[PDB]
């Protein structure tokens, strides 16, 4: 329902203020280790349900909002592993997240110049402009966490954390709500390359500012395996300054 | 000084040129495209010569930070085992420019960049030696070959060979995955060097090499999951047909001749009879099976898949001879199932048939075709004097060493491979034409006449004088036998 | 080799035609900030290079302070 | 650089290895598996080796080889009987 | 030159193709399915692990647990 | 003999080289349990979670 510039504030801004509070509260607040069973189960139930719905939607903002929810999940599961490394994993999920949304809503937002409500009319896109259609596929694709690209990494790492504190549940949970959550994605895909509808619907060209965000956005998510260090270096002094 | 980092960085070159000029000119496209690719053969045959085969350890490394820490990097490097199949698949590449060579303005500058890519990504697959990073661009290639495949492919099924051969790569590859995590976080490092010389828990090698296996026994064409090869190879375009069974087979072989056999030893004495079951009984099967086919094209996918099988039972039969075979065998049927797909692809890019009925007793029409034909189908028959004939007896012999039974049933697999290779051969060159729906029909020209002599050339060379192939890899074959075997 | 700038350039060239292309432009429609876009490039990589050195030797003091403050539980 | 010529190796068993825990030490652990695989290639050879003079003997022998060949055709054997990595029988080294 | 393709012939083709849409878990199919799943697998299983077997006995080792 | 040998052996492959494998197995239980044949449940699930 919310506009589309809200709805890109929203899921990226509030997020990260409220999981640094959440943090805070949980490191020091929290010595019963009574945060780990309710941060497993709502993780858990996040990511298969996440999974589960956003493959049954026919808008996008619907598909965003549950994709939302179950990278809120992924990202949860650093909570449950309590250690350096989860909070490490937990961080690098949030900050690919971040740029990932960004770049996803950048899109949408491109595509709002016509008013696109469903996914089918974004159809045949790859021959009225193939570039963006290409950047869609990509951060799509960064989405479902295919090795070649960023959001892997965060995935990859997260599911390390997971399987350093011994939850080996979280991990094969992990891993197939991962499985589901990619085919949805490449179903999106074939509607934006192979299918051909028979009405198209054509888009206005897009602005500077947003071409140079999706850009530069693109060209992380792309070459981000070839030089992660700054980030994960960031990330681990990020998690022990809580306490010196 | 050319070094291991020009040859992967070549095609990155040639894609991020080729990217820059528009698509109006497209006689620049191909041409650019077509030289990188042989530039990049070049400079793969270059790094032949300058091999040393007397060693036992690694040839040019090259090492880039990837973790803050060093903990673990892209760590290139080639050896006895690596080198030929980088040759291979810097090789296949511009041949797969040049099939498509009359089609290039239908498809555009995506179809160039998207082979130029995956000939990168497949070469950074075999000559790198971090067990973590390698499982990154092991199903790195989904991307790629995802377009080739949906974007220019059947029908109006292109979707569906495309999921199921999206599908078969995830839940395999991510149980594989979870035990890359576990590895890594019980030794520290993943570098295949320290990784080599770790003790392993007993029982924790029988997880970790299942969970290797589950991943590998998708990309080989093991007997449970096979049957994408059949679908998404008929539903696939000529030059992504020429590769998915040229390249990607080896993947799961290769992978198994590098992180399986050395890391877990005695797992896999203990996983050896089941193995052979399974490849024997895919033998018997597919060979039964490819004997009642139509499909003009999966006729040969499914000798690709019974090839594929029986190089796994030398493979896994610890033994010098076992192994050679087991790589020479690879790179005959990386030819040879290649030299194949190209005729079906020119023979369907003709008539546009898809099918075997149709064409019969047209060797008084093509006749060079014809000789092509019948030498490459020659060749799948396992000829002494031809490629597939000296790995493949290799392989007997080494599984011969080690067990009596499994492996006569592979012998008996060639008891029906060339009787069904040369009955397929006898149902389209042989009898009297039909010209009630083959009115006109020409003979290959002067590209795809060209395409061939580099495939002639190299099988004979394999048949008649394998030894220089053999000799730089006796080396690395007999140290990776005879790892973590002391005595 | 690579000296950190024929990769910043690089990137900055490829961002600038590439968010040109998206506005369905021809590719070197504005040169100057083309040009503009390989200075930033350039900047901005070295930029993360002493970024990621000065990160990299303050993570290792603090790794250091954690390890002594963790080594004081067993003396 | 290149010596231009034969790759000679040190022929010297390395040393800091212990059977009991081989897997305590690592760098010592490529050059003894090396030291090992060039061994069991030596007795191959030298296996060979006597293969060719048996070949060679079998065209001058004649009609009664068993003769003046018998003592080659044990020694020949004996290396055969702990061929590299061959048959059932895997020799203790 | 595309050949005439004759409409007597795709529909077996696609037959062949698309025999998917024909199994019903008949009786006799399902022993025909069963026995070739599972029992020639299971025999050729024994026939190399009773190989490797005889083989270790005449040696006089122990022989391996193969699991 | 050339009736008996063709008919005991040969005709015996041709037939049983389709007649066990193209039908019950490759595309079929491998098919019907494995990717798309019952195992895609999601479609029939797609429409009991957004009560
Ligand atoms: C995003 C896609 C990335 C694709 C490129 C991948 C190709 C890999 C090359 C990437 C590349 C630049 C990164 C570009 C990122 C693109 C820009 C992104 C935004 C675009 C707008 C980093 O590559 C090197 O950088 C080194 C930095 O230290 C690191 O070495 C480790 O560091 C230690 C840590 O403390 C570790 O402890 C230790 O183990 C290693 O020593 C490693 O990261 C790596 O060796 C190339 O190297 C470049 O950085 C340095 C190295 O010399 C050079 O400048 C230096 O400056 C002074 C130092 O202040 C030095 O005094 C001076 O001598 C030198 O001149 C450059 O000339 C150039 O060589
Ligand atoms: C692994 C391989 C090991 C080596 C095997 C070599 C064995 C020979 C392989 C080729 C055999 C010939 C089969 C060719 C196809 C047969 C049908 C055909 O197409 O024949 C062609 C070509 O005929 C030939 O056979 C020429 C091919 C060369 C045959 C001789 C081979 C000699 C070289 C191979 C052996 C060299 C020695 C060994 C090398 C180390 C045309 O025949 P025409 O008489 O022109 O009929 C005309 C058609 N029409 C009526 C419709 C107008
Ligand atoms: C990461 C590694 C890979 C990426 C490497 C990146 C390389 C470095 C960046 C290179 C960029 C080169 C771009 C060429 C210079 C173009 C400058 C043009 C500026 C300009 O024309 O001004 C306005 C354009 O808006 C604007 O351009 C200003 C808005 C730009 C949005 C930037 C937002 C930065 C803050 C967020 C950063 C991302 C945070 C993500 C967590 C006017 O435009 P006009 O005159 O054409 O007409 C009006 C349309 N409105």
């Amino acid at each position: 329902g919310s506009p589309t510039p809200v709805t890109a504030f929203l899921s990226i801004a509030p997020k990260i203020s409220i999981f640094a509070n959440i943090l805070r509260v949980f490191i020091y607040g929290s010595y019963g280790a009574t945060l780990q069973q309710i941060f497993f189960f709502c993780s858990i139930a996040s990511m298969i349900l996440g999974a589960l719905a956003a493959m049954a939607q026919t808008k996008v903002k619907r598909l965003l909002a549950y994709s939302s929810i179950g990278h809120v999940g992924y990202i949860c599961i650093g909570f449950s592993c309590g250690t350096i490394e989860g909070i490490q994993s937990l961080l690098i999920g949030i900050f690919i997240y971040a740029l990932m949304t960004m770049d996803a809503f950048a899109i949408v937002l491109a595509l709002r110049q016509t008013r696109v409500k469903y996914i089918a009319d974004l159809g045949a896109l790859a021959k009225t402009n193939p570039i963006l259609a290409i950047t869609f596929s990509i951060t799509m694709f960064s989405y479902a966490g295919i090795p070649p690209l960023a959001g892997f990494c965060s995935k990859f790492y997260l599911f390390f954390a997971a399987l350093g504190c011994g939850a080996y549940f979280l991990a094969l949970v992990g891993v197939v709500t991962s499985v589901i959550g990619c085919f949805y994605y490449i179903r999106l895909v074939k509607r934006m390359f192979f299918d051909t509808p028979r009405t198209w619907i054509l888009y206005e060209p897009m602005d500077r500012n947003k071409s140079l965000l999706l850009a530069m956005t693109s060209f992380f998510i792309t070459l981000f395996l070839l030089y992660p260090s700054p980030l994960f270096s960031v990330t681990h002094q990020m998690a022990l300054s809580l306490y010196l | 000084y050319f070094n291991l980092s020009g040859l992967i960085l070549c095609p990155v070159l040639g894609s991020i040129i080729l990217l820059f000029i528009p698509n109006s000119r497209i006689r620049l496209i191909r041409l650019i495209g077509l030289c990188a690719s042989l530039i990049t053969f070049l400079y793969s045959l270059v790094l032949w010569i300058q091999f040393d085969s007397s060693t036992a350890k690694f040839q040019f490394v090259e090492s880039l930070r990837w973790l803050p820490y060093e903990n673990i990097n892209f760590y290139l490097g080639i050896d006895g085992i690596s080198l030929f199949f980088v040759i291979l698949t810097t090789f296949l590449i511009p041949i797969c420019i040049l099939v498509g060579w009359s089609g290039m303005r239908s498809y555009g500058k995506e179809y160039i960049i998207a082979f130029l890519i995956c000939e990168f990504l497949m070469i950074a697959v075999f000559c790198m030696l971090d067990l973590l990073l390698f499982y990154v661009f092991f199903e790195s290639v989904l991307i790629p070959m995802f377009i080739i495949i949906g974007v220019w492919g059947s029908r109006q099924r292109k979707i569906k060979a495309a999921y199921q051969f999206f599908l078969y790569t995830l839940l395999g590859s991510l149980f594989m995955l979870l035990a890359i995590l576990l590895i890594l976080f019980q030794t520290g490092t993943t570098d295949l060097q320290i990784l080599l010389t770790t003790e392993f828990s007993e029982r924790r090698q029988i997880f970790l090499w299942i969970a290797f296996f589950a991943s590998f026994a998708v990309k080989v064409p093991m007997v449970p999951v096979h049957i994408w090869l059949p679908e998404a190879h008929v539903e696939a375009p000529t030059a992504g047909s020429v590769i998915l069974a040229g390249i990607l087979l080896k993947f799961g072989t290769y992978g198994f001749l590098r992180f399986s056999i050395p890391m877990f030893p005695e797992a896999t004495l203990c996983f050896t009879p089941f193995i052979y079951t399974l490849s024997a009984i895919a033998i018997i099967y597919t060979s039964l099976t490819t004997l009642r086919q139509i499909d003009l094209k999966k006729i040969i996918a499914y000798s690709s898949v019974a090839h594929m099988n029986l190089v796994t039972i030398g493979m896994f039969s610890l033994n010098i001879q076992g192994i050679g075979g087991s790589i020479l065998l690879m790179l005959s049927h990386g030819l040879v199932s290649s030299a194949l797909f190209l005729c079906v692809g020119v023979l369907y890019d003709r008539h546009k048939t898809r099918l075997v009925r149709y064409y019969g007793g047209l060797v008084s029409t093509m006749p060079n075709f014809s000789t092509i034909f019948f030498f490459f189908t020659l060749a799948n028959m396992s000829l002494p004097g031809t490629s597939s004939f000296i790995g493949e007896f290799l392989i007997l012999v080494g599984a011969f060493q080690r067990n009596s039974l499994v492996a006569t049933l592979a012998a008996l697999g060639m008891i029906l491979g060339a009787a069904y290779s040369l009955w397929l051969y006898n149902r389209v060159v042989s009898g009297n034409l039909k010209p009630d729906f083959l009115h006109k029909f020409s003979d290959l020209n002067g590209r795809e006449v060209f395409i061939f002599i580099p495939f002639l050339v190299g099988l004979v060379w394999m048949g008649v004088y394998p030894k220089v192939f053999l000799d730089c890899m006796h080396t690395s074959v007999s140290n990776l036998v005879q790892h973590g075997k002391f005595h | 080799p690579i000296s950190a700038t024929m990769v910043g350039a690089l990137l900055g060239l490829g961002t600038q035609m590439y968010s040109n292309a998206l506005r369905k432009l021809p590719y070197m429609r504005h040169p100057w900030e083309h040009v503009v876009g390989m200075g930033l490039g350039a900047v901005f990589a070295n930029q993360l290079v002493k970024w990621d050195v000065k990160l990299k030797e303050d993570l290792d003091v603090m790794l250091a302070k954690a390890r002594a403050a963790n080594e004081r539980r067993y003396f | 650089g290149r010596k231009k010529g034969l790759p000679e190796f040190e022929e010297s068993a390395p040393d800091g290895f212990d059977p009991e825990n081989p897997y305590k030490d690592p760098v010592a652990m490529v050059e003894m598996r090396e030291h090992i695989v060039r061994e069991k290639w030596i007795q191959i050879e030298k296996a060979k080796i006597l293969r060719e003079k048996v070949k060679w003997c079998y065209r001058v022998e004649g009609v009664n080889h068993y003769q003046k060949c018998r003592h080659l055709v044990q020694q020949y054997l004996d290396s055969t009987r702990g061929v590299g990595w061959g048959k059932d029988h895997r020799p203790i080294s | 030159m595309e050949t005439n393709k004759n409409k007597f012939i795709e529909d077996w083709g696609s037959a062949r193709e698309n025999l998917e849409h024909n199994f019903r878990w008949t009786r006799r199919n399902f022993a025909l399915i069963g026995i070739f799943g599972i029992a020639l697998p299971i025999i050729v299983y024994k026939g190399i692990v009773k190989d490797f077997h005889m083989q270790d006995e005449d040696a006089g080792r122990p022989h391996r647990k193969f699991l | 003999f050339d009736q008996v040998l063709n008919d005991f052996l040969v005709r015996s492959f041709l037939r049983f080289g389709y007649e066990v494998s193209f039908e019950a197995l490759d595309k079929g239980a491998i098919e019907i349990l494995g990717p798309y044949g019952i195992s895609y449940t999601f479609r029939r699930l797609a429409e009991r979670i957004s009560q």
